[PDB]
């Protein structure tokens, strides 16, 4: 009885608002994914929170280059 | 029971109609690709056969070390390929250690190793990830084959367990054994068998374990998406005889407060 | 008068998604227990306090508990002074232990004291009133002893048309203006009963509350999907407000369509980009809750008020992908998007 | 008692037969009948009930007045006539459910949803340190507990928090007409979410429960007098439950 | 403290595993039996051996369908269920467990079809 | 009439395999069309709030979706593409857009002639 606007249909994202045991099949199976990518995330913050002030520390050392051209410019 | 509630649940019964009806139109893809590559491979398989007929060979008494090989996918929602191969492993290392030989399996693919770890967490020399994602290959099975050399673990006899695939509805969890130490591959059979020295068979054997495990990557691989095929249209089938259960409900529960809405305003009106 | 404005609160969900009016009409929906006494008391606090004409609370049936916190809780926080005559509040309360006939008329007491301001004066106002469908309901506790016929579900044959002679007398004129926030009960989580269905259309903005939202520890537990604005607009707001909050609701009705997928194939059946929709779509609704100060007391948290700037920044970020590299702990329950990165970087020292 | 001084607690069981009393009482005095028959002011029945349930100020005598209404529902649904006309005057409930009867959580609170505007937040000082971090570990549980099919294997992941709700679980399940105290109550709930279960197995907890249960009212009632008198759970009160657990676990299964 | 406390843990003990089976009749239904794990392989199978164990022939209907009726003692039920609860009879069919009296006519059940 | 009728069949195509379009690269290629063909007549059909348009610029729009010249470019710049293609076609070929608002009927003398915009309007776009 779906050929017909009069006969009823379903939305999108409606496993999720009954309740039942697909609706808790999938609200956990979420949990089991995305606490285990959430430390392969807070191990590498480590390294590329240092890399953040390595990319800086290259900028510096880049400028600092620059402003010895100019000194030897001036010289 | 309610309105509310019958709503909510035959709502949710037609989404997974849905997506179980394009799942199976995925994999009768899948399937359909994965038929047609397995009869090259078919080929393959000969020679390595044909190489047991005119020369018989056994493990004749008894080994030091064992090895067993496991082959399946990481995906689920296939039926009865992973137990059929793991329960098939169970009933070997029974039957062996009691005749002394010391046993380690691997298993290639996740889901071996996910039935396999509360009971046989010992025995594991590697494990593997990633199998079956994309299509299986030849040089996937050269890296099964090199990292099974950077072991260090000396075997003597072997196996490996993978399900010959039959039928579309069928298929056979079968065996084949795996001759490894030099010593039982020089036998009487062997005795005609001119110029390989042990050092050529040293390296005649070692491809044949590139080979055999390729044979396994394309025989689990049919049997896994034409099991994912039809495990998804009896999911469809099952789904259709529960919403037009579930309508029927629908419809008298609809027309049923209808009338008691109505009897409330008829009643409302004559009490006046 | 015909002129929009647009009226900033602090809120991330409000600010950002159906954003209020100077002199518009606000209602607040959902069901019991959703956070709809916490969210007219945090407006209270936020509007109420910064704002130079005055207000009035209107309580037409609920929990006379609740109408002392109210009355105490404005006594320290300066807005009622028991000494002088420079408080900034007057307050109208006819409780649920009352007949029905008298929980049917503190809904017009109020917006007679609320007209006042209005009129007479040339000033500004803001009508608060909690709640309002309690002056249907205790209409229909009287009809049939009237003498009428009952219409549909139960309720009275004059249903919108008692509560339209009373939803036309809030409005703002030429003379002055008012902006009325009013809680709006919806009995048993049911949307489209007579009783709130009928009072969508004397409203400029609503905010609906769901609860499966609230189950999830989010909190403003208000929809995304279903809040809206008439000002939502890119001619008032400007077109980089619009262009962000069509993409947070764009992404969100994203997430859904993937939700039905996961309950069958698993999450790691998706493709590698499927996956970062729901990661983003994950951190987006985490970043939509914010730590009201009135939660000081139930969670423990300190309160945060982000002005609007930030808000369109922050949110412009997480769909760009400047912050797909941090755990979803850090986005839950803080205001700016730099406090965002100040706690991805405690829970990594402290690991 | 309210009006002078004292403290009462009042049990309507239940308050669904109060309201069938009403709906024949008022037919047969030729009254209109509204929704289910019932008459127009059931709600206001109910509500000039609930609201002399009072917490007075202390110029009057600072007394109060308790009140703990049952209603019993039909198969579970809670969206009927009588029961939103009385979920919506009370500030929390207490949803009692069958399949947690069932499955053998008893009494059978669903934990999940039963909330309560929490009164203030007046539970104790010491149950607030022990059960502060219980809420969030049993609620940490519920997300991620719900399978009942397993593929992968996460020991170092998952399964470690998972075991430490089943452990708290099992711990909260009661008996019949023997309620405890909340000093006896600081004491087990200490053992679960210290680590100190983990090596258990989980259907040993309901025994491992009564003999540390007598173990701490026969040897060390000087003890529980420290946490009842002193309120909190101190520093040094810390440090000497910190051995009689590890202590008794030396000495339990033998 | 009424009943006697080994049979009211027969009793709670055998509502829990009647519980667990009902509570994965959608899963089921939908997906298979082949997508369960293996504990929940077990309270699946253990649980259609305790529903047909509650099935008995009563005396006044012989006539119906050419039955014996059984009585059972009290003593002989606690001690019957423990046997399936604890997983004695794990090799024994379905079939076995069905329209018998005291539990020694399963196993002779069982012992007829081979 | 002329352009709708090969154009509310081929939406109505692109419903039936609505449900593929999720979790989808292993199809056939007529399948993958279908997806393809779809989405863009979808993106033609928005429209902004209070911009009501004339009868013969829309022949003009859905005239280049429905024909082919479409299908080669990326789905956020259909969007931008129609806005682009109709001040173009406003003020440099006015005389062209009142000889539909006359005639009524697209001849093949106009049938040719929007064949030399659309694709020397295609070249010069991207950038
Ligand atoms: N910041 C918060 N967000 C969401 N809910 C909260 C918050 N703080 C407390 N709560 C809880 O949510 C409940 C909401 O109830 P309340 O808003 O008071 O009444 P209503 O039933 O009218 O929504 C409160 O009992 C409170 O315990
Ligand atoms: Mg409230």
């Amino acid at each position: 009885s779906s050929d017909t606007p009069e006969g009823v249909r379903s939305g999108a994202g409606a496993v999720r608002d009954a309740g039942g045991a697909f609706g808790k099949k999938e609200q956990a199976d979420e949990e089991r994914y995305f606490r285990a990518r959430a430390r392969e995330q807070l191990a590498a913050l480590k390294k590329h929170h240092e890399n953040e002030i390595s990319h800086h520390v290259k900028e510096i050392e880049r400028l600092q280059k620059e402003i010895e051209r100019h000194k030897q410019s001036i010289k | 029971a309610t309105l509310k509630d019958i709503t909510r649940r035959l709502k949710s019964i037609k989404n997974i109609q849905k997506i179980t009806k394009s799942m199976k139109m995925v994999a009768a893809a899948k399937y359909a690709r994965a038929e047609r590559d397995l009869k090259p491979a078919r080929v393959y398989g000969i020679g390595s056969l044909a190489l047991y007929e005119k020369a018989d060979i056994k493990v004749p008494e008894d080994k030091k070390k064992h090895l067993i090989i496991g082959v399946s996918s990481d995906r689920g929602l296939c039926g009865a390929i992973h137990s059929s191969v793991a329960k098939q492993i169970k009933s070997e290392v029974a039957n062996l250690t009691a005749a002394g030989k010391e046993v380690k399996i691997v298993g290639v693919g996740d889901k071996i190793r996910g039935i396999l770890h509360r009971t046989h967490s010992d025995q594991f020399l590697v494990t593997f990830k990633e199998v079956g994602r994309k299509p299986p290959t030849f040089g996937d099975a050269s890296v099964i084959a090199l990292e099974l050399l950077n072991s260090g673990y000396e075997f003597d006899e072997g196996s490996i367990i993978f399900n010959r695939f039959r039928s579309v509805i069928s298929y056979k969890t079968e065996e084949k054994p795996i001759f490894s130490l030099d010593t039982v591959a020089s036998a009487e059979s062997m005795s005609i068998y001119d110029d390989i020295d042990a050092d050529v068979l040293r390296n005649y054997q070692e491809y044949s374990l590139a080979n055999i495990i390729y044979y396994s990557l394309k025989e689990s691989t049919t049997s896994e998406q034409s099991a994912r095929m039809t495990a998804m249209d009896n999911a469809s089938k099952n789904a259709s005889e529960m919403i037009d259960k579930l309508t029927l409900t629908f419809n008298r529960t609809r027309q049923a407060v209808i009338t008691k809405e109505l009897i409330e305003i008829i009643s409302g009106a004559a009490a006046l | 008068s015909v002129e929009q404005e647009i009226l900033v609160t602090g809120i991330k969900v409000v600010d950002l998604l159906a954003p209020y009016a100077k002199g518009g009409k606000i209602g607040l929906f959902g069901g019991a227990g959703v956070g709809k006494t916490v969210l007219i008391m945090e407006l209270i606090n936020n509007v109420a306090k910064a704002h130079g004409g005055y207000s009035v609370f209107a309580g037409v049936g609920e929990r006379t508990r609740e109408g002392n916190d109210l009355y105490h809780e404005m006594i320290e926080s300066g807005v009622i002074n028991l000494k002088d005559a420079t408080s900034k509040v007057a307050l109208v309360y006819g409780q649920m232990n009352e007949p029905p006939g008298a929980r049917a008329r503190v809904a017009l007491t109020g917006l007679t004291v609320a007209e006042y301001f209005r009129d007479q004066e040339g000033q500004d106002v803001l009508l608060f009133i909690d709640n309002i469908f309690r002056f249907t309901q205790a209409g229909s506790e009287v009809s049939a002893l009237l003498g009428r016929i009952p219409s549909a579900v139960g309720y009275q044959p004059t249903l919108a048309t008692d509560m339209g002679t009373m939803q036309e007398r809030i409005t703002t004129t030429k003379k002055g203006s008012i902006t009325s926030v009013q809680a709006i009960y919806v009995p048993a989580d049911d949307l489209t009963d007579p009783a709130p269905a009928t009072t969508f259309a004397h409203l400029d903005a609503t905010t609906v509350l769901s609860r499966a939202i609230a189950e999830l520890g989010i909190y403003p537990a208000v929809d995304p999907l279903d809040s809206t604005s008439r000002i939502m607009d890119p001619n008032i707001v400007g077109s980089e407000h619009y262009d962000v909050a069509r993409g947070v609701q764009k992404i969100l009705q994203d997430y859904k369509s993937l939700q039905d997928i996961i309950a069958i194939l698993g999450m790691d059946e998706l493709s590698e980009e499927d996956k970062l929709t729901v990661s983003r779509a994950r951190k987006i609704q985490r970043f939509l809750s914010q730590p009201f100060q009135v939660a000081e007391v139930f969670t423990g948290h300190l309160g945060k008020l982000v002005p609007l700037k930030e808000t369109i920044k922050g949110f412009q970020q997480i769909l760009a992908g400047e912050y797909d590299h941090l755990p979803e702990q850090a986005f839950y329950m803080v205001g700016p998007i730099e406090e965002a990165v100040a706690k991805a970087d405690k829970l990594a020292e402290e690991h | 008692f309210r009006d002078n001084g004292k403290h009462a607690l009042i049990i309507y069981d239940d308050l669904s037969k109060q309201a069938v009393a009403y709906r024949q009482m008022s037919l047969l005095l030729r009254r209109p009948p509204g929704r289910e028959a019932y008459p127009g002011d059931v709600f206001y029945l109910h509500s000039r009930l609930l609201e002399r349930a009072a917490k007075m100020n202390d110029a009057f005598g600072g007394g109060s007045l308790t009140a703990l209404p049952v209603i019993e529902t039909q198969a579970g649904d809670v969206s009927a006539y009588i029961p939103t006309n009385v979920i919506s005057i009370t500030d929390g409930q207490i949803f009692l459910e069958t399949e947690l009867f069932y499955k053998g959580i008893r009494p059978a609170i669903n934990v999940g949803l039963s909330v309560s505007r929490v009164g203030s937040a007046a539970q104790t000082r010491a149950m607030k340190q022990v059960a502060g971090t219980m809420k969030l570990e049993l609620a940490q549980y519920r997300e991620v507990a719900a399978f009942a099919q397993f593929g992968s294997d996460l020991d170092a992941a998952t399964q470690q928090l998972l075991s430490r709700g089943v452990r708290l679980t099992e711990l909260l399940k009661q008996g019949q007409y023997a309620p405890m105290a909340i000093e006896e109550q600081v004491a087990v709930i200490y053992a679960g979410v210290r680590g100190y279960l983990d090596k258990l197995e989980p259907s040993k907890i309901t025994k491992f429960e009564n003999a540390f249960l007598s173990h701490v009212i026969s040897q060390h009632q000087a003890l529980l007098g420290k946490i009842r008198a002193d309120g909190k759970i101190s520093e040094e009160t810390d440090a000497k439950l910190k051995e009689i657990v590890t202590n008794f676990l030396a000495g339990f299964e033998a």
